[PDB]
Parts: structure tokens; C-alpha cells; sequence
């Protein structure tokens, strides 16, 4: 669950690719994939 | 067999009740 | 199927009043244009063909969206779905049929697969859909024997194959499907259409053996009714639907909202 | 192999198509049909039924029966307007009615409408109203005169509570849109021809209901999705 | 303008009415040798059941909002019809419903009497909640529109009459067999209904084919001393049939 | 090329379809068929055969014949229950029987059932039982009275060992589900009408078997996969 | 194909007892509803069409899953499969046919290829399936001459081609297939259906020449029976199947497990 | 040739016994 | 399945073709046609009409 | 039914007015 | 209509002159 | 034209000798 | 049998890609592809 691409914003469960990283849609269950963005 | 509407042919190619097209009125 | 025409009328001045009646009876006052206005003579063409039941429910709509997420690792232990069959899950449709108390008909089911790619490539995907009647064994693993389907009806779809489709005879053990049902269980429980409309379940499972690409399969389900009959019309629905097989409508901290628009005053619309 | 030729459109999926399709349950034998009273063959059967009109749709009464009736005063001595509404079957407030809702399932309509009124005051209470239909192409009528110059009916309450009157279909084209824009099919104003009247010891007010239905005339076409009902976010199973 | 109905050893009359209406236009009748599934000789109690049973009158006031009983059930205690109903598994019947309610030339009001097939109410709560058997089987009493909290109340049907208790709007209620009682005119309604349901016969206990509904669409106003009149309901089954006879259930 | 048009559903593979398909062995000539006694044309032929009911399915007897018979006592002087079972053809313990197993291959059923009983005690042993069927919609009967108020048969053992009785098909709908849920099709209780009786010098107990089969009535429909048999992990070749 | 109707009956009180019989004979007491209960008169519709043999075994099910693993290196020396033909390998099916002693019928075989990708892309795959009768030469290398198929029947499948399928006439050198067989060899050995049901073998082999992508081909095999006849019904199976052409059932340190559920007491079910 | 069931056409397009569809009863 | 054979040209889209094609509005009933004076059946009808010639086409 | 132009067959396979090919003159 | 060569059917499915197959002699 | 074997239709759709299916005997 | 991707958890035989590395399913015959994981 790495390979430098796919990676959930969570310590466990599965993994979500880089395309949904701070995009506005919530993908990983924890909701951390969208936490502390806005740069 | 072919008919008139609101001519054309249409036989049911299928061996079963349900497979048929829409009903008439 | 035609509509009568409108006959020319003339200035009556009779002792009989057809306009005046009494709705208390429960009948719809049978008055026609002519009786109330020196009218013309018209040869109407109009046709009610379209308004036939067969033309109404005679259109295919969607009733379910079954999303399946493939998971590399434990392949054979997941990557499969299940579904309680029913029309109760999709307003559009549901609202219509829920326009009559009882209905009878055959069905045309049509599938629509969509493979959302997650790796750079998709490879070769192949799905399977099995119809498991109530009583039949439900699958429990992408590799359960049940998928052998020695008798259940399954349909296979692979990538690049046109949408599949098939027909279904009127199921049920009655004369017609229950759209509503003021009754209970033999154990006085479950008030509702749920009490009957048990058609079994629909399952899918990716067939392609263990592989390399993570992907998402989204198969939508469409349904058209054929050869139809329906009884006892009911008033149409008025509020968003909340749950299957139940009429309930009150929702978590939100007003009861209809579709009736409001106005300032009634002497101006 | 019989030489064939593929056609533009092939393999597509059309929600409204009509084709044969193998069956998944060969040899199944539908349960025998039976005697179910009150069948239905054509939606029009419904539109021909009187449904009540939510005449009184003010933010005030809005979610109670009181929206379905109107109030007449024994203290109004003069040509006063009582209420009015647009005609266009799929308009407000008609849209919520039987006929209405259904019309809302198609795009074009045509026919005459049957409006009925039922007076609910006391048995010794008497009146004389004036239901009137003013053909489109102008503006809502402000005075009685201005109104009655069109199609109307002087209804006198006496014994029979009801009275139905008709809104002739009077358009330019043969059919009209269910969902109008800025256009109209006229309005139905209603006035005091005489005055509500009562004896001593009686409620000075009376209720007035209103129903609508289509005539032998009426008819729809062009199947489309209703607008008077939505689904925002999933339904629980 | 008058009327006289006879059933069993009973007879209703009414000096003034709106000529009775027949449900979906199909007079009641017994079970066709061509439809039935029950393969045993049905019992037909006849005059001892197909009679007129009168309920328990409810009171209408300047503030009542509605009421309703479900059928069968409501009769579950009314003699033989009642008994038979429990002694057997299967039952079939259609009835005649006469709703009476006199007043005076010096009143005003209007009730909507509607008979409804498969009336599935809705509980008045959010989330996974259903309705409790006990509450949809009141009995000859009925269920009134009371606004003031209940018990183990999350199994309670809503109290929203104006939505026909199900997500539809009163006002389209007419689509069903119905009559109107308008004090200034009539003083009684009458409905005759056949057996409607998608099967030959059903269980008298676990299901109510019908459901009577009464809603004051028009405030009961008056200046007289009596500002509260009663509303009575009389019902008579027709062509009663029972099958699968065994022990009486409780 | 004859202009054609492709159809929604094309190229799919349906396990239940029915189409023609070229043959891989052109000109092959099947071996001539012959006179094989006892043919079969329709599954119903089977359901019409009496198979033994595993009445006694207690963890005790479970894997021996003794599960197929029941025991009657000469020491019980009173209206005592002996055994009972649900009716629903695909229920327990019926499911393991001929008819049962097969019914388990479909979804809906309908018909009358034929239950037969055979007494095995001594030739001078005599009794009088009471096979009874209590229609669904209630609960298993606890007393004899409570039971016999339904369809029953007072069977007296004498010379002919057997006695068949029938469970009329008495449902609401025309068909019922092979695999029930919480629902039922009634039960068959069995009681002591009199009392088992014997002379001096004889076994105080007697066996009672039970068979089942369908009537001319009986019938199935809706092909589905049996549930009374599985395959967990591959089979060796 | 119809079912008789039920006639109305009346309270008999005769000297003849049709209810009373004797099962010792081996006959199924021919008693009908009427004889035992004042019954009604019913005009049954019910049909046994579906219960026909042709409707039963008339459904396609799976009988084999042939997994082939491609191996870059030694390409021409492997990457091919073999298979002892028979229905004995897949419960679902097997259980059914094993419902009769002898059966006769033609067969509709249907294939289902699945390419599990192992590199980023699949390229262009092309399979071949050859039917090798008993006596014919078996292949032994992805490049054996046998795959020339100057006479055997082969069917080619390439990627993106719809599932292949073909029909097969009733083989065997007898009047019917043996579902069971209490006999032996001419060398008193091999007790079992194996003694006869030798239909040969089914082989496949990827055709596409030496290439770049490691991949997995999984071809499932489905079979529907047509034009059927069967004799001497047998009691159905009760325990998991263990081995082909043998009835054996005892399994490595595990109880004899049926499908019969147990209960506490017999005076309550 | 075309028939009735539980009308429609159906000729066997194939030159062989087995290729035919399902039997009748 | 009736044995068929695909043809060179199949599945193409030709702007000038002429084929049948399912309808998206089953059971629709066109508005009845009526008496519209001055109809047209063939372009030539026009060419037979005198139109004025821009003889004097100088930049002026 | 089949005709002459500027012979050939052509029946309308579709149940509706519009689906038909081009008109004649 | 069907003929003999160096039998078989062949009707022109197309409404136009040119679309036809090869000529005869 | 259609025949019997070891019924079914079969006309030659092709204008040439060789294109035909297998012979008879 | 390398190319930085495919690699069996064995000293001999063929090779299994990185996708089945400590995933729960046993791919290489030796069973070493699933030995000593759980980090
Ligand atoms: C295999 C595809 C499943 C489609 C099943 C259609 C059945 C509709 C029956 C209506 C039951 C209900 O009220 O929801
Ligand atoms: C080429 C595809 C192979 C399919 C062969 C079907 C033969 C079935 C004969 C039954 C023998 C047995 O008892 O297992
Ligand atoms: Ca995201
Ligand atoms: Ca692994």
C-alpha cells in the first residue's frame, strides 16, 4: 500500500491514490486525507 | 404477421411469454 | 384510442340544471363544455395512446447502483456484492409504481458496467451476476461454490461487451405485486411491504483471477415494465422518501416540506 | 453466413427502446391472474376525478386543511374579489392536485377543465357568487365588471351544495406546455354577486371548497420526469 | 332522496342522503370456483354475520382533527363474525359502511369519509422505526388525532392527518371510494365495498384489507347550545367466508 | 449486406439461454437408443413416491435408523403428545426426504401432502392414535383438544398396518416458498387417542414409522440451487 | 402439461376404507384429498412444464476451471494444459445428474476466458482448445505437431472475442452414460464409473509466440444438457463429494456430517 | 414453422442433430 | 442464431445514408397537420421565379 | 413489399411513425 | 428472386441504382 | 429449400460455385 | 526474474510480483513470501 503512489490518509485500513489528496472529496474513512491543506 | 399504428412486421423470436415486446391496446 | 369530438351547442333556457349537482355523492359531476356555453363543433384528433399504462411504466429507469471495490490481498474472501431486491430504493421509479395499490407485469432488466481505473491500466476485467432466489445459498467469498450456478441464472459481462440485458416473468406467489400492505408478520412484526416483497438477492463478483490493478466497478441497474395491469390508484407521493418498505417521512431536525408553493395573498396569483 | 450490414446506432442502450430479450426463467408459469376490482388502463381515467384545490396557500395555513377551504364574510356588502388562480394545469396551486401532479408527468396538454365548488355554511345561510374565467392575453381582472366580461357562471346556493362550471379549452395552438414560463392560460377570479346572508344566531362565516378534474375533452402527451418530487441523497434499506 | 338498507336481521334508514356509492363499482360476491386456492369447503355464516354491526360513537367538536379504524379488526368482538374470524386462519368479505351523524339546520361542518385499501401508515419518527402491531389494531374504538405524547412511543403512527397519515396530501384523498357529509345537506354517508386484495382470501388477524378514515375538512361551527355532536359508525359484512378451521387464537 | 441492427444484450452469455450452436462432430451418428425399463420424464414422478421421515432427530439417535422411527409406551395412560413437525416441504426434518430434497431445488411450491404411518408392534399389540394437522396462523397445539379442532384422522391399528392421511393445501396465495423464513404451513401433531395395549409376555414398546409424498395435486416451479448440499474446497481426480 | 383439478367431495360413511392400506407392498398409497375431507371444487392452473427433465438439466452450469500459467523462458516446452473429461468434479452439477442411474443427452459447451494481467500490459493473447479423443496423441509442448489438428476438433479464442461455444452429440459407445457402475476392469481393478466414462482429454495452449508479458489465463467450462432422457432415479447425495468416479465420503479426521439438523425434543419443532 | 407455448418462429439453421435448440414435450 | 456475415462498410456513419432507427418518443402523436397555403415540394418551383439581377456591381 | 426507383425490398421494422426511412414522392 | 451461374438468392437491399452488386451478362 | 439428415433451411447466399457449404451424398 | 518488480520468496523456481508480498494469500510454494511480516 505504497509504491510511491497509492497511500490512505490513515494509519490502517486500505489506501487511496494521490489524485484525491486535498481535492475536496473525502476518500479515506478517517477524513485525514482532507485535513490541514489550504496552502 | 404485420400491423398498423399511430405497416411493419414483428414475430416473436423467443420461445417464452415474457421475452415478447410491448403489448398492444 | 380516440377522444370524442366537441359538438356545437345552443342557447338553452331549460327547467333542468345539469350544471347544478352534489359532490357529496362521491361522483365526479359529469358536465361537459357544451352544457355551459354556446360552443363550436370540433373534430378532435388527439390520442390517448401515450397515456396508457403500457406507455407509462413502459419506460426503463434506474433502480440500483452496485459499487464494488476490488482489493488486492485477500482477493478470494471479498471483491463481491449482495443486494436485497426491490424498487423501493430510487424515488423516480418508486414514485410512479407507488401510484397504484397493486400491479402486475414482466420486467426487462438492463445492466450498465463502468470500470473506474486506479492503476495506469485496467487489464482484462470480467464480471458475473447471479440471481439468488430466497432459499438459495448466498455467496460468501469471491470463490464460493455457489458461483458454479448449476441452476441459478447468471449473466457474464466482460470489458468491451455491449450492455447485457435479460427479461423476467412476473414473479411473486400472488396475482400481483404489493405496492403497499397494511399487514404484519406471523410474529406480529415488520409492518410493511417488507412483509412480502422478498424476491431474493442479486450478487456479483469479479471473475478475473488475482492480478495487478486496483480498480472500481460500478454497475447500474435499469428496469422497464412490460405487459401491464394495475389496480386502485392512490394519491401520489408528496415528501422525499426515507426508507424502503415504509411510508415514514419525518426527518432529523428539518421541517415537513411539501412541494406546494406559498403566496402573499389569494386575490392575486 | 447471410451477408448483413451494421447500423448507425447499433449496440446502444436506449431507455425508451422496445426489443425482445431472452428470458432468465425458461418455462416459468406466471401465477394465474384474477378478479381484482377497480382496474386501470389509462391515466386519463384519473384526471377525470375530482381532487381538492389548495386554494388558500398563504404561509399562514400552509400545513393544515384550512388551506383547502376559503372564508366568506357576512359583513362584506359589495363587489369584492375573493380569490383567483392561474389555469395552466401544472401551475400553482393546481400542480399538487391529482390531475395536476399527473399532468406534471408530461410536457404537452389540451382539453377543458371542470371546476366544482361546494358551499359549507349553514342550511339557512344563502349567497350568490360568480366564478369567472378570463382568457389569457391580458391581465388578472381587478373589478367585477372587468371580470364577468368573459366566460362565467352566476351560481346561486340553495339546496344543492355543488355547482360545476367549465373552463373551455381556448388556445392558439392545439396543445400547451405543462410547465409554463411567463405565459398563461387565463385565471379564474371569483366574486360576490350579492352578499353572504344569514339569520339571527348564526356563524357569520362560511367555508367554500374547490375541486378540479378534466373533461371528456382533456388529454396529455410527451412523457417526461415530474418536477414536484425529488430525492436528495440516498434512501435507507 | 331517501334510503333503506337491509342486512341480516338489521335495517338502516335515512331521511336524507347522497345516493350511496359502490366501491370501484363492483358489488360483493362469493369466491369463484375459478380463483380460489383454499381447497376445503368454505363456511358461510350468512345472516348471523352478514348483518349490521354498530361501533362505539366518537365525539366531534370545534377542535377535533380526525379519526380512523381499520377493517376487518374493528369488528373482532362483534359476535359470530368476530368469533369465526379467529377460529379460522383464512377469511374473505366485503361490507357496507354507513356513517351517520345528524345535526341541525343551524350548524355547519363537513366530513370526508374515505375507505382505503391497503392503508399503510407511517410512524412519526426519524430513523429505523416501525409501527407496533398493538397500535394499528385498536378495535371498535378507533385511533383519534390527539396531539400530546404517547407510550413506548416510537412505534406510534404519525399524527399528521393532513398527509393522510402516509406522505400524500389530503385533497387527493378523493381518489378512493368516498362520500362527503355536509351538515347543511345530507346527514349520512354510505359505502358498499367488495373484497379487494391480490389473493382469494387472507388472514383476518395479520392484515387489514381496508381502513376507514374521517377528516373534518370544515370546522364544526355553531351558535347553538350543543356545540358537540357525536358521530356513529355502523358496518355490515357481506358474503362472509372462512377457511382452515382449527382452535381459537388469542 | 442486409442492413441489420445490434441489440441491447447482444454477445452476453446467459446460463439459462437457449440457442443453436454449430456442432464439433459433424456426421456423428449417436448410438441407437434402446429399451431401458423405468424411464423418467418429469421430476414430479418422484415426489409422488413415499420416502421415510427422519422424525426422531435428537442429538441422541442422529446417525442411525432409530432416528427414523418413534417409540410408543404401554405405560402412558393419557392424552399425551408424541411428536410433531412443521409442514413446509423444505423444512426440518422433511428437507432430507425425497420430496423434500427436490422441493429444495425450486423456489415455489403448492399441493397437498400424503403422510402415511406404519405401526410395527406385535401382532396382538393394539392402539388408537390421532394424526392431526393444525393450519398456520396460530401456534403449535399443546393439548389434544386444542389439536383435533383442525383437520385430523383417528387411526385405529388392527390388521392393515398402514393408514395414509392428507394435509390439504390450505394457503392464502396459490404458491408458497420452498425455503420459509419465520412463516409456516402448519404442523402435524400426533397424540394418544386411547392407549397402547398389550397382553402378557410382550414388548411394552412399539415402533411407528412415517412416510411422505405428494398428491396428484402437488407441483413446483422456479429453478434454483439446492441448499442441502455443499462443496468446500476442490475434489480429487 | 397440466395438473388435474380438485373435485368437490361429500361426507361418506361407507364400508370401504381407501385411507387404510399397507405400505409393505412397496406401492405409494393412492389416496387423494377428496377421499378424506369434504372438499371444495377447484380449477387448477398450475403447470409442470418446468419440472421436466429438459428444464432441469436444461440449464448450463460449470464443470471445470482450467488455470494456465504462462512462463517466459522455455516457452515452447510448457504453457499448455490437459484435462481428464468428466462431470464428476463439481458438486452442483454432479449432484443433479447423480440423481439418476443412467442418462442420455447432447451437450452445449460454453467457454469463459479470463486474462489476469501480470505486467503493466497484456499485449495480444490467443488461445486454442483441442479435443483429443482417447487414442489420439496428447500434446507435450506448446509446439507439438498435434496442435495442427488435421482431424481433432479445436476452437480458437483471442482477446476481445465473445465467449466461444459449441455443441456436442451424445458420445459413449452405449445407449447411455453411466452415472454409477458396480463393476470392474478386465483385470479386476478400478471399481467405478472410471471403468467406462473415458471421454478423452481437453487441452489448451497459448498460441501467441514468445513475448514480453507474464500473465495468467483462467478458462472456465460450462455445460448445458439437451434432448434428454434418464432412467432409474436414485436417492440424492448427502455428503460432500471427495473423489471422482467413487462414492467414498469418509474424510481425514472429521465427523460424518449430513444436512439433517438436530433438535432438543420431538414434541416441539 | 412456428408454434404456441406456456406465437413464434424457429427453424434449425444447422445441418446437424445436436445443434438444435431444446426439445418439446 | 441465424448465421450471418459482416460487411465492408459496417458500423460507419454516412451523412447521406438512409436507415431506420428506433424512436426516442414511443406513442407520441404528432400535432395534426393543417391548411397552410403556399406549400413547396421541389426547389425548382423557386428557380421558376423572377429575381432581380445586380447588374450594376461597381464599387460605386 | 418491394418497388422501382431512379427492384428492392423494404418493410419498416419499427413500431413507430418517425423511425421509417425517407419518404417517396 | 434467385438464379443459376458458372441456385442462390439476391435482392437489392438498397434504394439506389449504384448500390447494387455486379451486373449479369 | 430445406431438408432431412442423420428439418433445416439452407440457400447459398453466394454467387459462386466454391463458396457453397459441404456437399451431400 | 528480477527487473526490480517480480521476485519469489524462494531461492529457486519462478517468481511472484510485489503485489502479493505479505498480503495474506500464499503465492510462492515455499510460503516464505508470507513469513515474518506484521510490522
Ligand atoms: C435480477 C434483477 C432484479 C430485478 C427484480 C424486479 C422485481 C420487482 C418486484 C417489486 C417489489 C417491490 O415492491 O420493491
Ligand atoms: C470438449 C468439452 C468436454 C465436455 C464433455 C461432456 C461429457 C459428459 C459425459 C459424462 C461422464 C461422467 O460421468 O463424468
Ligand atoms: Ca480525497
Ligand atoms: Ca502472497
Amino acid at each position: 500500500c505504497r509504491i510511491h503512489e497509492i497511500s490512505c490518509g490513515a494509519h490502517s485500513t486500505q489506501c487511496i491514490p494521490v489524485s484525491w489528496r486535498c481535492d475536496g472529496e473525502n476518500d479515506c474513512d478517517s477524513g485525514e486525507d482532507e485535513e490541514n491543506c489550504g496552502n | 404477421a404485420q400491423v398498423s399504428r399511430q405497416n411493419y412486421f414483428n414475430i416473436n423470436y423467443f420461445k417464452d411469454a415474457a421475452s415478447n415486446g410491448a403489448s398492444k391496446l | 384510442l380516440v377522444v370524442p369530438n366537441i359538438n356545437s351547442s345552443n342557447p338553452t333556457t331549460s327547467n333542468s340544471a345539469p350544471a347544478l349537482d352534489a359532490a357529496e355523492t362521491g361522483h365526479t359531476s359529469s358536465v361537459q363544455p357544451e352544457d355551459v356555453i354556446e360552443t363550436r363543433y370540433v373534430q378532435t384528433s388527439q390520442t390517448r395512446d401515450e397515456m396508457s399504462l403500457e406507455s407509462f411504466l413502459g419506460r426503463s429507469g434506474c433502480i440500483h447502483e452496485s459499487k464494488l471495490e476490488v482489493t488486492l490481498a485477500n482477493y478470494n474472501k471479498e471483491n463481491f456484492t449482495v443486494w436485497a431486491i426491490n424498487l423501493q430504493e430510487m424515488a423516480q421509479i418508486r414514485r410512479k409504481f407507488e401510484l397504484f395499490t397493486y400491479t402486475r407485469f414482466d420486467s426487462e432488466i438492463t445492466l450498465v458496467p463502468c470500470i473506474s481505473a486506479l492503476s495506469q491500466d485496467i487489464g482484462h476485467i470480467t464480471m458475473q451476476y447471479m440471481y439468488v432466489p430466497p432459499g438459495a445459498p448466498v455467496p460468501n467469498s469471491r470463490d464460493d461454490y455457489a458461483w458454479q450456478s448449476g441452476t441459478n441464472a447468471s449473466v457474464f459481462w466482460q470489458h468491451g461487451q455491449a450492455y447485457p440485458r435479460f427479461s423476467l416473468p412476473f414473479l411473486s406467489v400472488a396475482s400481483a405485486y404489493y405496492m403497499f400492505y397494511d399487514g404484519y408478520d406471523e410474529q406480529d412484526q415488520n409492518y410493511g411491504t417488507a412483509n412480502t416483497n422478498n424476491m431474493g438477492s442479486l450478487c456479483s463478483r469479479i471473475v478475473t483471477e488475482k492480478h495487478i490493478h486496483k480498480v472500481h466497478i460500478m454497475t447500474r441497474i435499469y428496469h422497464k415494465a412490460k405487459h401491464v395491469k394495475a389496480w386502485c390508484p392512490r394519491p401520489p407521493r408528496a415528501l422525499e422518501y426515507t426508507r424502503a418498505h415504509r411510508t415514514n417521512f419525518k426527518i432529523e431536525d428539518r421541517s415537513i416540506q411539501t412541494a406546494i408553493v406559498t403566496r402573499p395573498i389569494i386575490t392575486t396569483a | 453466413g447471410l451477408p448483413v450490414f451494421i447500423t448507425p446506432g447499433s449496440g446502444q442502450f436506449l431507455t425508451t427502446d422496445d426489443f425482445q430479450s431472452p428470458c432468465a426463467l425458461p418455462w416459468y408459469h406466471p401465477t394465474k391472474e384474477i378478479s381484482i376490482p377497480g382496474e386501470v388502463k389509462n391515466l386519463v381515467e384519473i384526471c377525470q376525478v375530482d381532487s381538492l384545490v389548495p386554494i388558500n396557500n398563504t404561509d399562514t395555513y400552509i400545513n393544515s386543511e384550512n388551506m383547502y377551504s376559503v372564508v366568506l364574510q357576512s359583513s362584506i356588502n359589495a363587489p369584492d374579489k375573493i380569490f383567483s388562480i392561474r389555469t395552466d394545469v401544472a401551475s400553482q396551486p393546481l400542480a399538487t392536485t391529482l390531475i395536476g401532479e399527473i399532468s406534471s408527468y408530461f410536457t404537452h396538454w389540451t382539453g377543458s377543465l371542470r371546476f366544482s365548488f361546494m358551499f359549507c355554511g349553514t342550511a339557512n345561510t344563502t349567497v350568490k357568487l360568480l366564478l369567472a374565467y378570463t382568457p389569457p392575453g391580458i391581465a388578472e381582472p381587478t373589478t367585477r365588471k372587468d371580470a364577468m366580461l368573459g366566460t362565467h357562471v352566476i351560481w346561486d346556493v340553495g339546496l344543492q351544495s355543488t355547482i360545476s362550471m367549465v373552463v373551455p379549452w381556448i388556445s392558439a395552438s392545439h396543445y400547451r406546455n405543462t410547465s409554463p414560463g411567463r405565459s398563461t392560460s387565463g385565471y379564474i377570479t371569483c366574486w360576490y354577486q350579492t352578499r353572504l346572508v344569514i339569520p339571527p344566531q348564526t356563524p357569520p362565516t362560511a367555508r367554500l371548497l374547490c375541486f378540479v378534474s378534466g373533461c371528456k375533452d382533456f388529454c396529455l402527451r410527451m412523457a417526461r420526469d415530474t418536477n414536484l418530487h425529488l430525492q436528495s441523497g440516498a434512501i435507507a434499506q | 332522496r331517501i334510503i333503506q338498507i337491509t342486512r341480516g336481521d338489521s335495517t338502516i334508514t335515512s331521511q336524507d342522503v347522497a345516493n350511496a356509492i359502490v366501491a370501484y363499482g363492483v358489488w360483493p360476491h362469493y369466491l369463484s370456483s375459478k380463483d380460489a386456492s383454499a381447497i376445503d369447503k368454505p363456511s358461510q355464516p350468512d345472516t348471523s354475520s352478514n348483518r349490521f354491526y354498530t361501533l362505539r360513537s366518537v365525539t366531534w367538536s370545534s377542535s377535533s382533527k380526525g379519526w380512523w379504524w381499520k377493517l376487518p379488526d374493528a369488528l373482532k368482538d362483534m359476535g359470530i363474525f368476530g368469533e369465526n374470524m379467529f377460529y379460522h386462519y383464512l377469511g374473505r368479505s366485503g361490507y357496507t359502511i354507513h356513517v351517520q351523524c345528524n345535526a341541525s339546520k343551524f350548524h355547519q361542518g363537513t366530513l370526508i369519509v374515505a375507505l382505503i385499501p391497503e392503508h399503510q401508515i407511517a410512524s412519526a419518527l426519524h430513523g429505523n422505526v416501525n409501527v407496533g402491531y398493538n397500535y394499528t389494531h385498536p378495535g371498535e374504538t378507533g385511533r383519534e388525532v390527539k396531539a400530546e405524547t404517547r407510550l413506548n412511543p416510537d412505534l406510534q403512527p404519525t399524527e399528521e392527518y393532513w398527509l393522510n397519515f402516509d406522505g400524500t396530501l389530503l385533497g387527493n384523498i378523493t381518489i378512493f371510494p368516498h362520500q362527503f357529509i355536509n351538515l347543511r345537506s345530507n346527514n349520512s354517508a354510505t359505502i358498499i365495498a367488495p373484497y379487494v386484495n391480490a389473493v382469494p382470501m387472507d388472514s383476518m388477524r395479520s392484515h387489514n384489507n381496508w381502513s376507514l378514515v374521517i377528516i373534518p375538512i370544515c370546522p364544526l361551527e355553531t351558535s347553538s347550545a350543543i356545540n358537540t355532536i357525536p358521530i356513529t359508525i355502523s358496518i355490515s359484512p357481506m358474503c362472509a367466508e372462512f377457511s382452515g378451521a382449527r382452535a381459537k387464537r388469542q
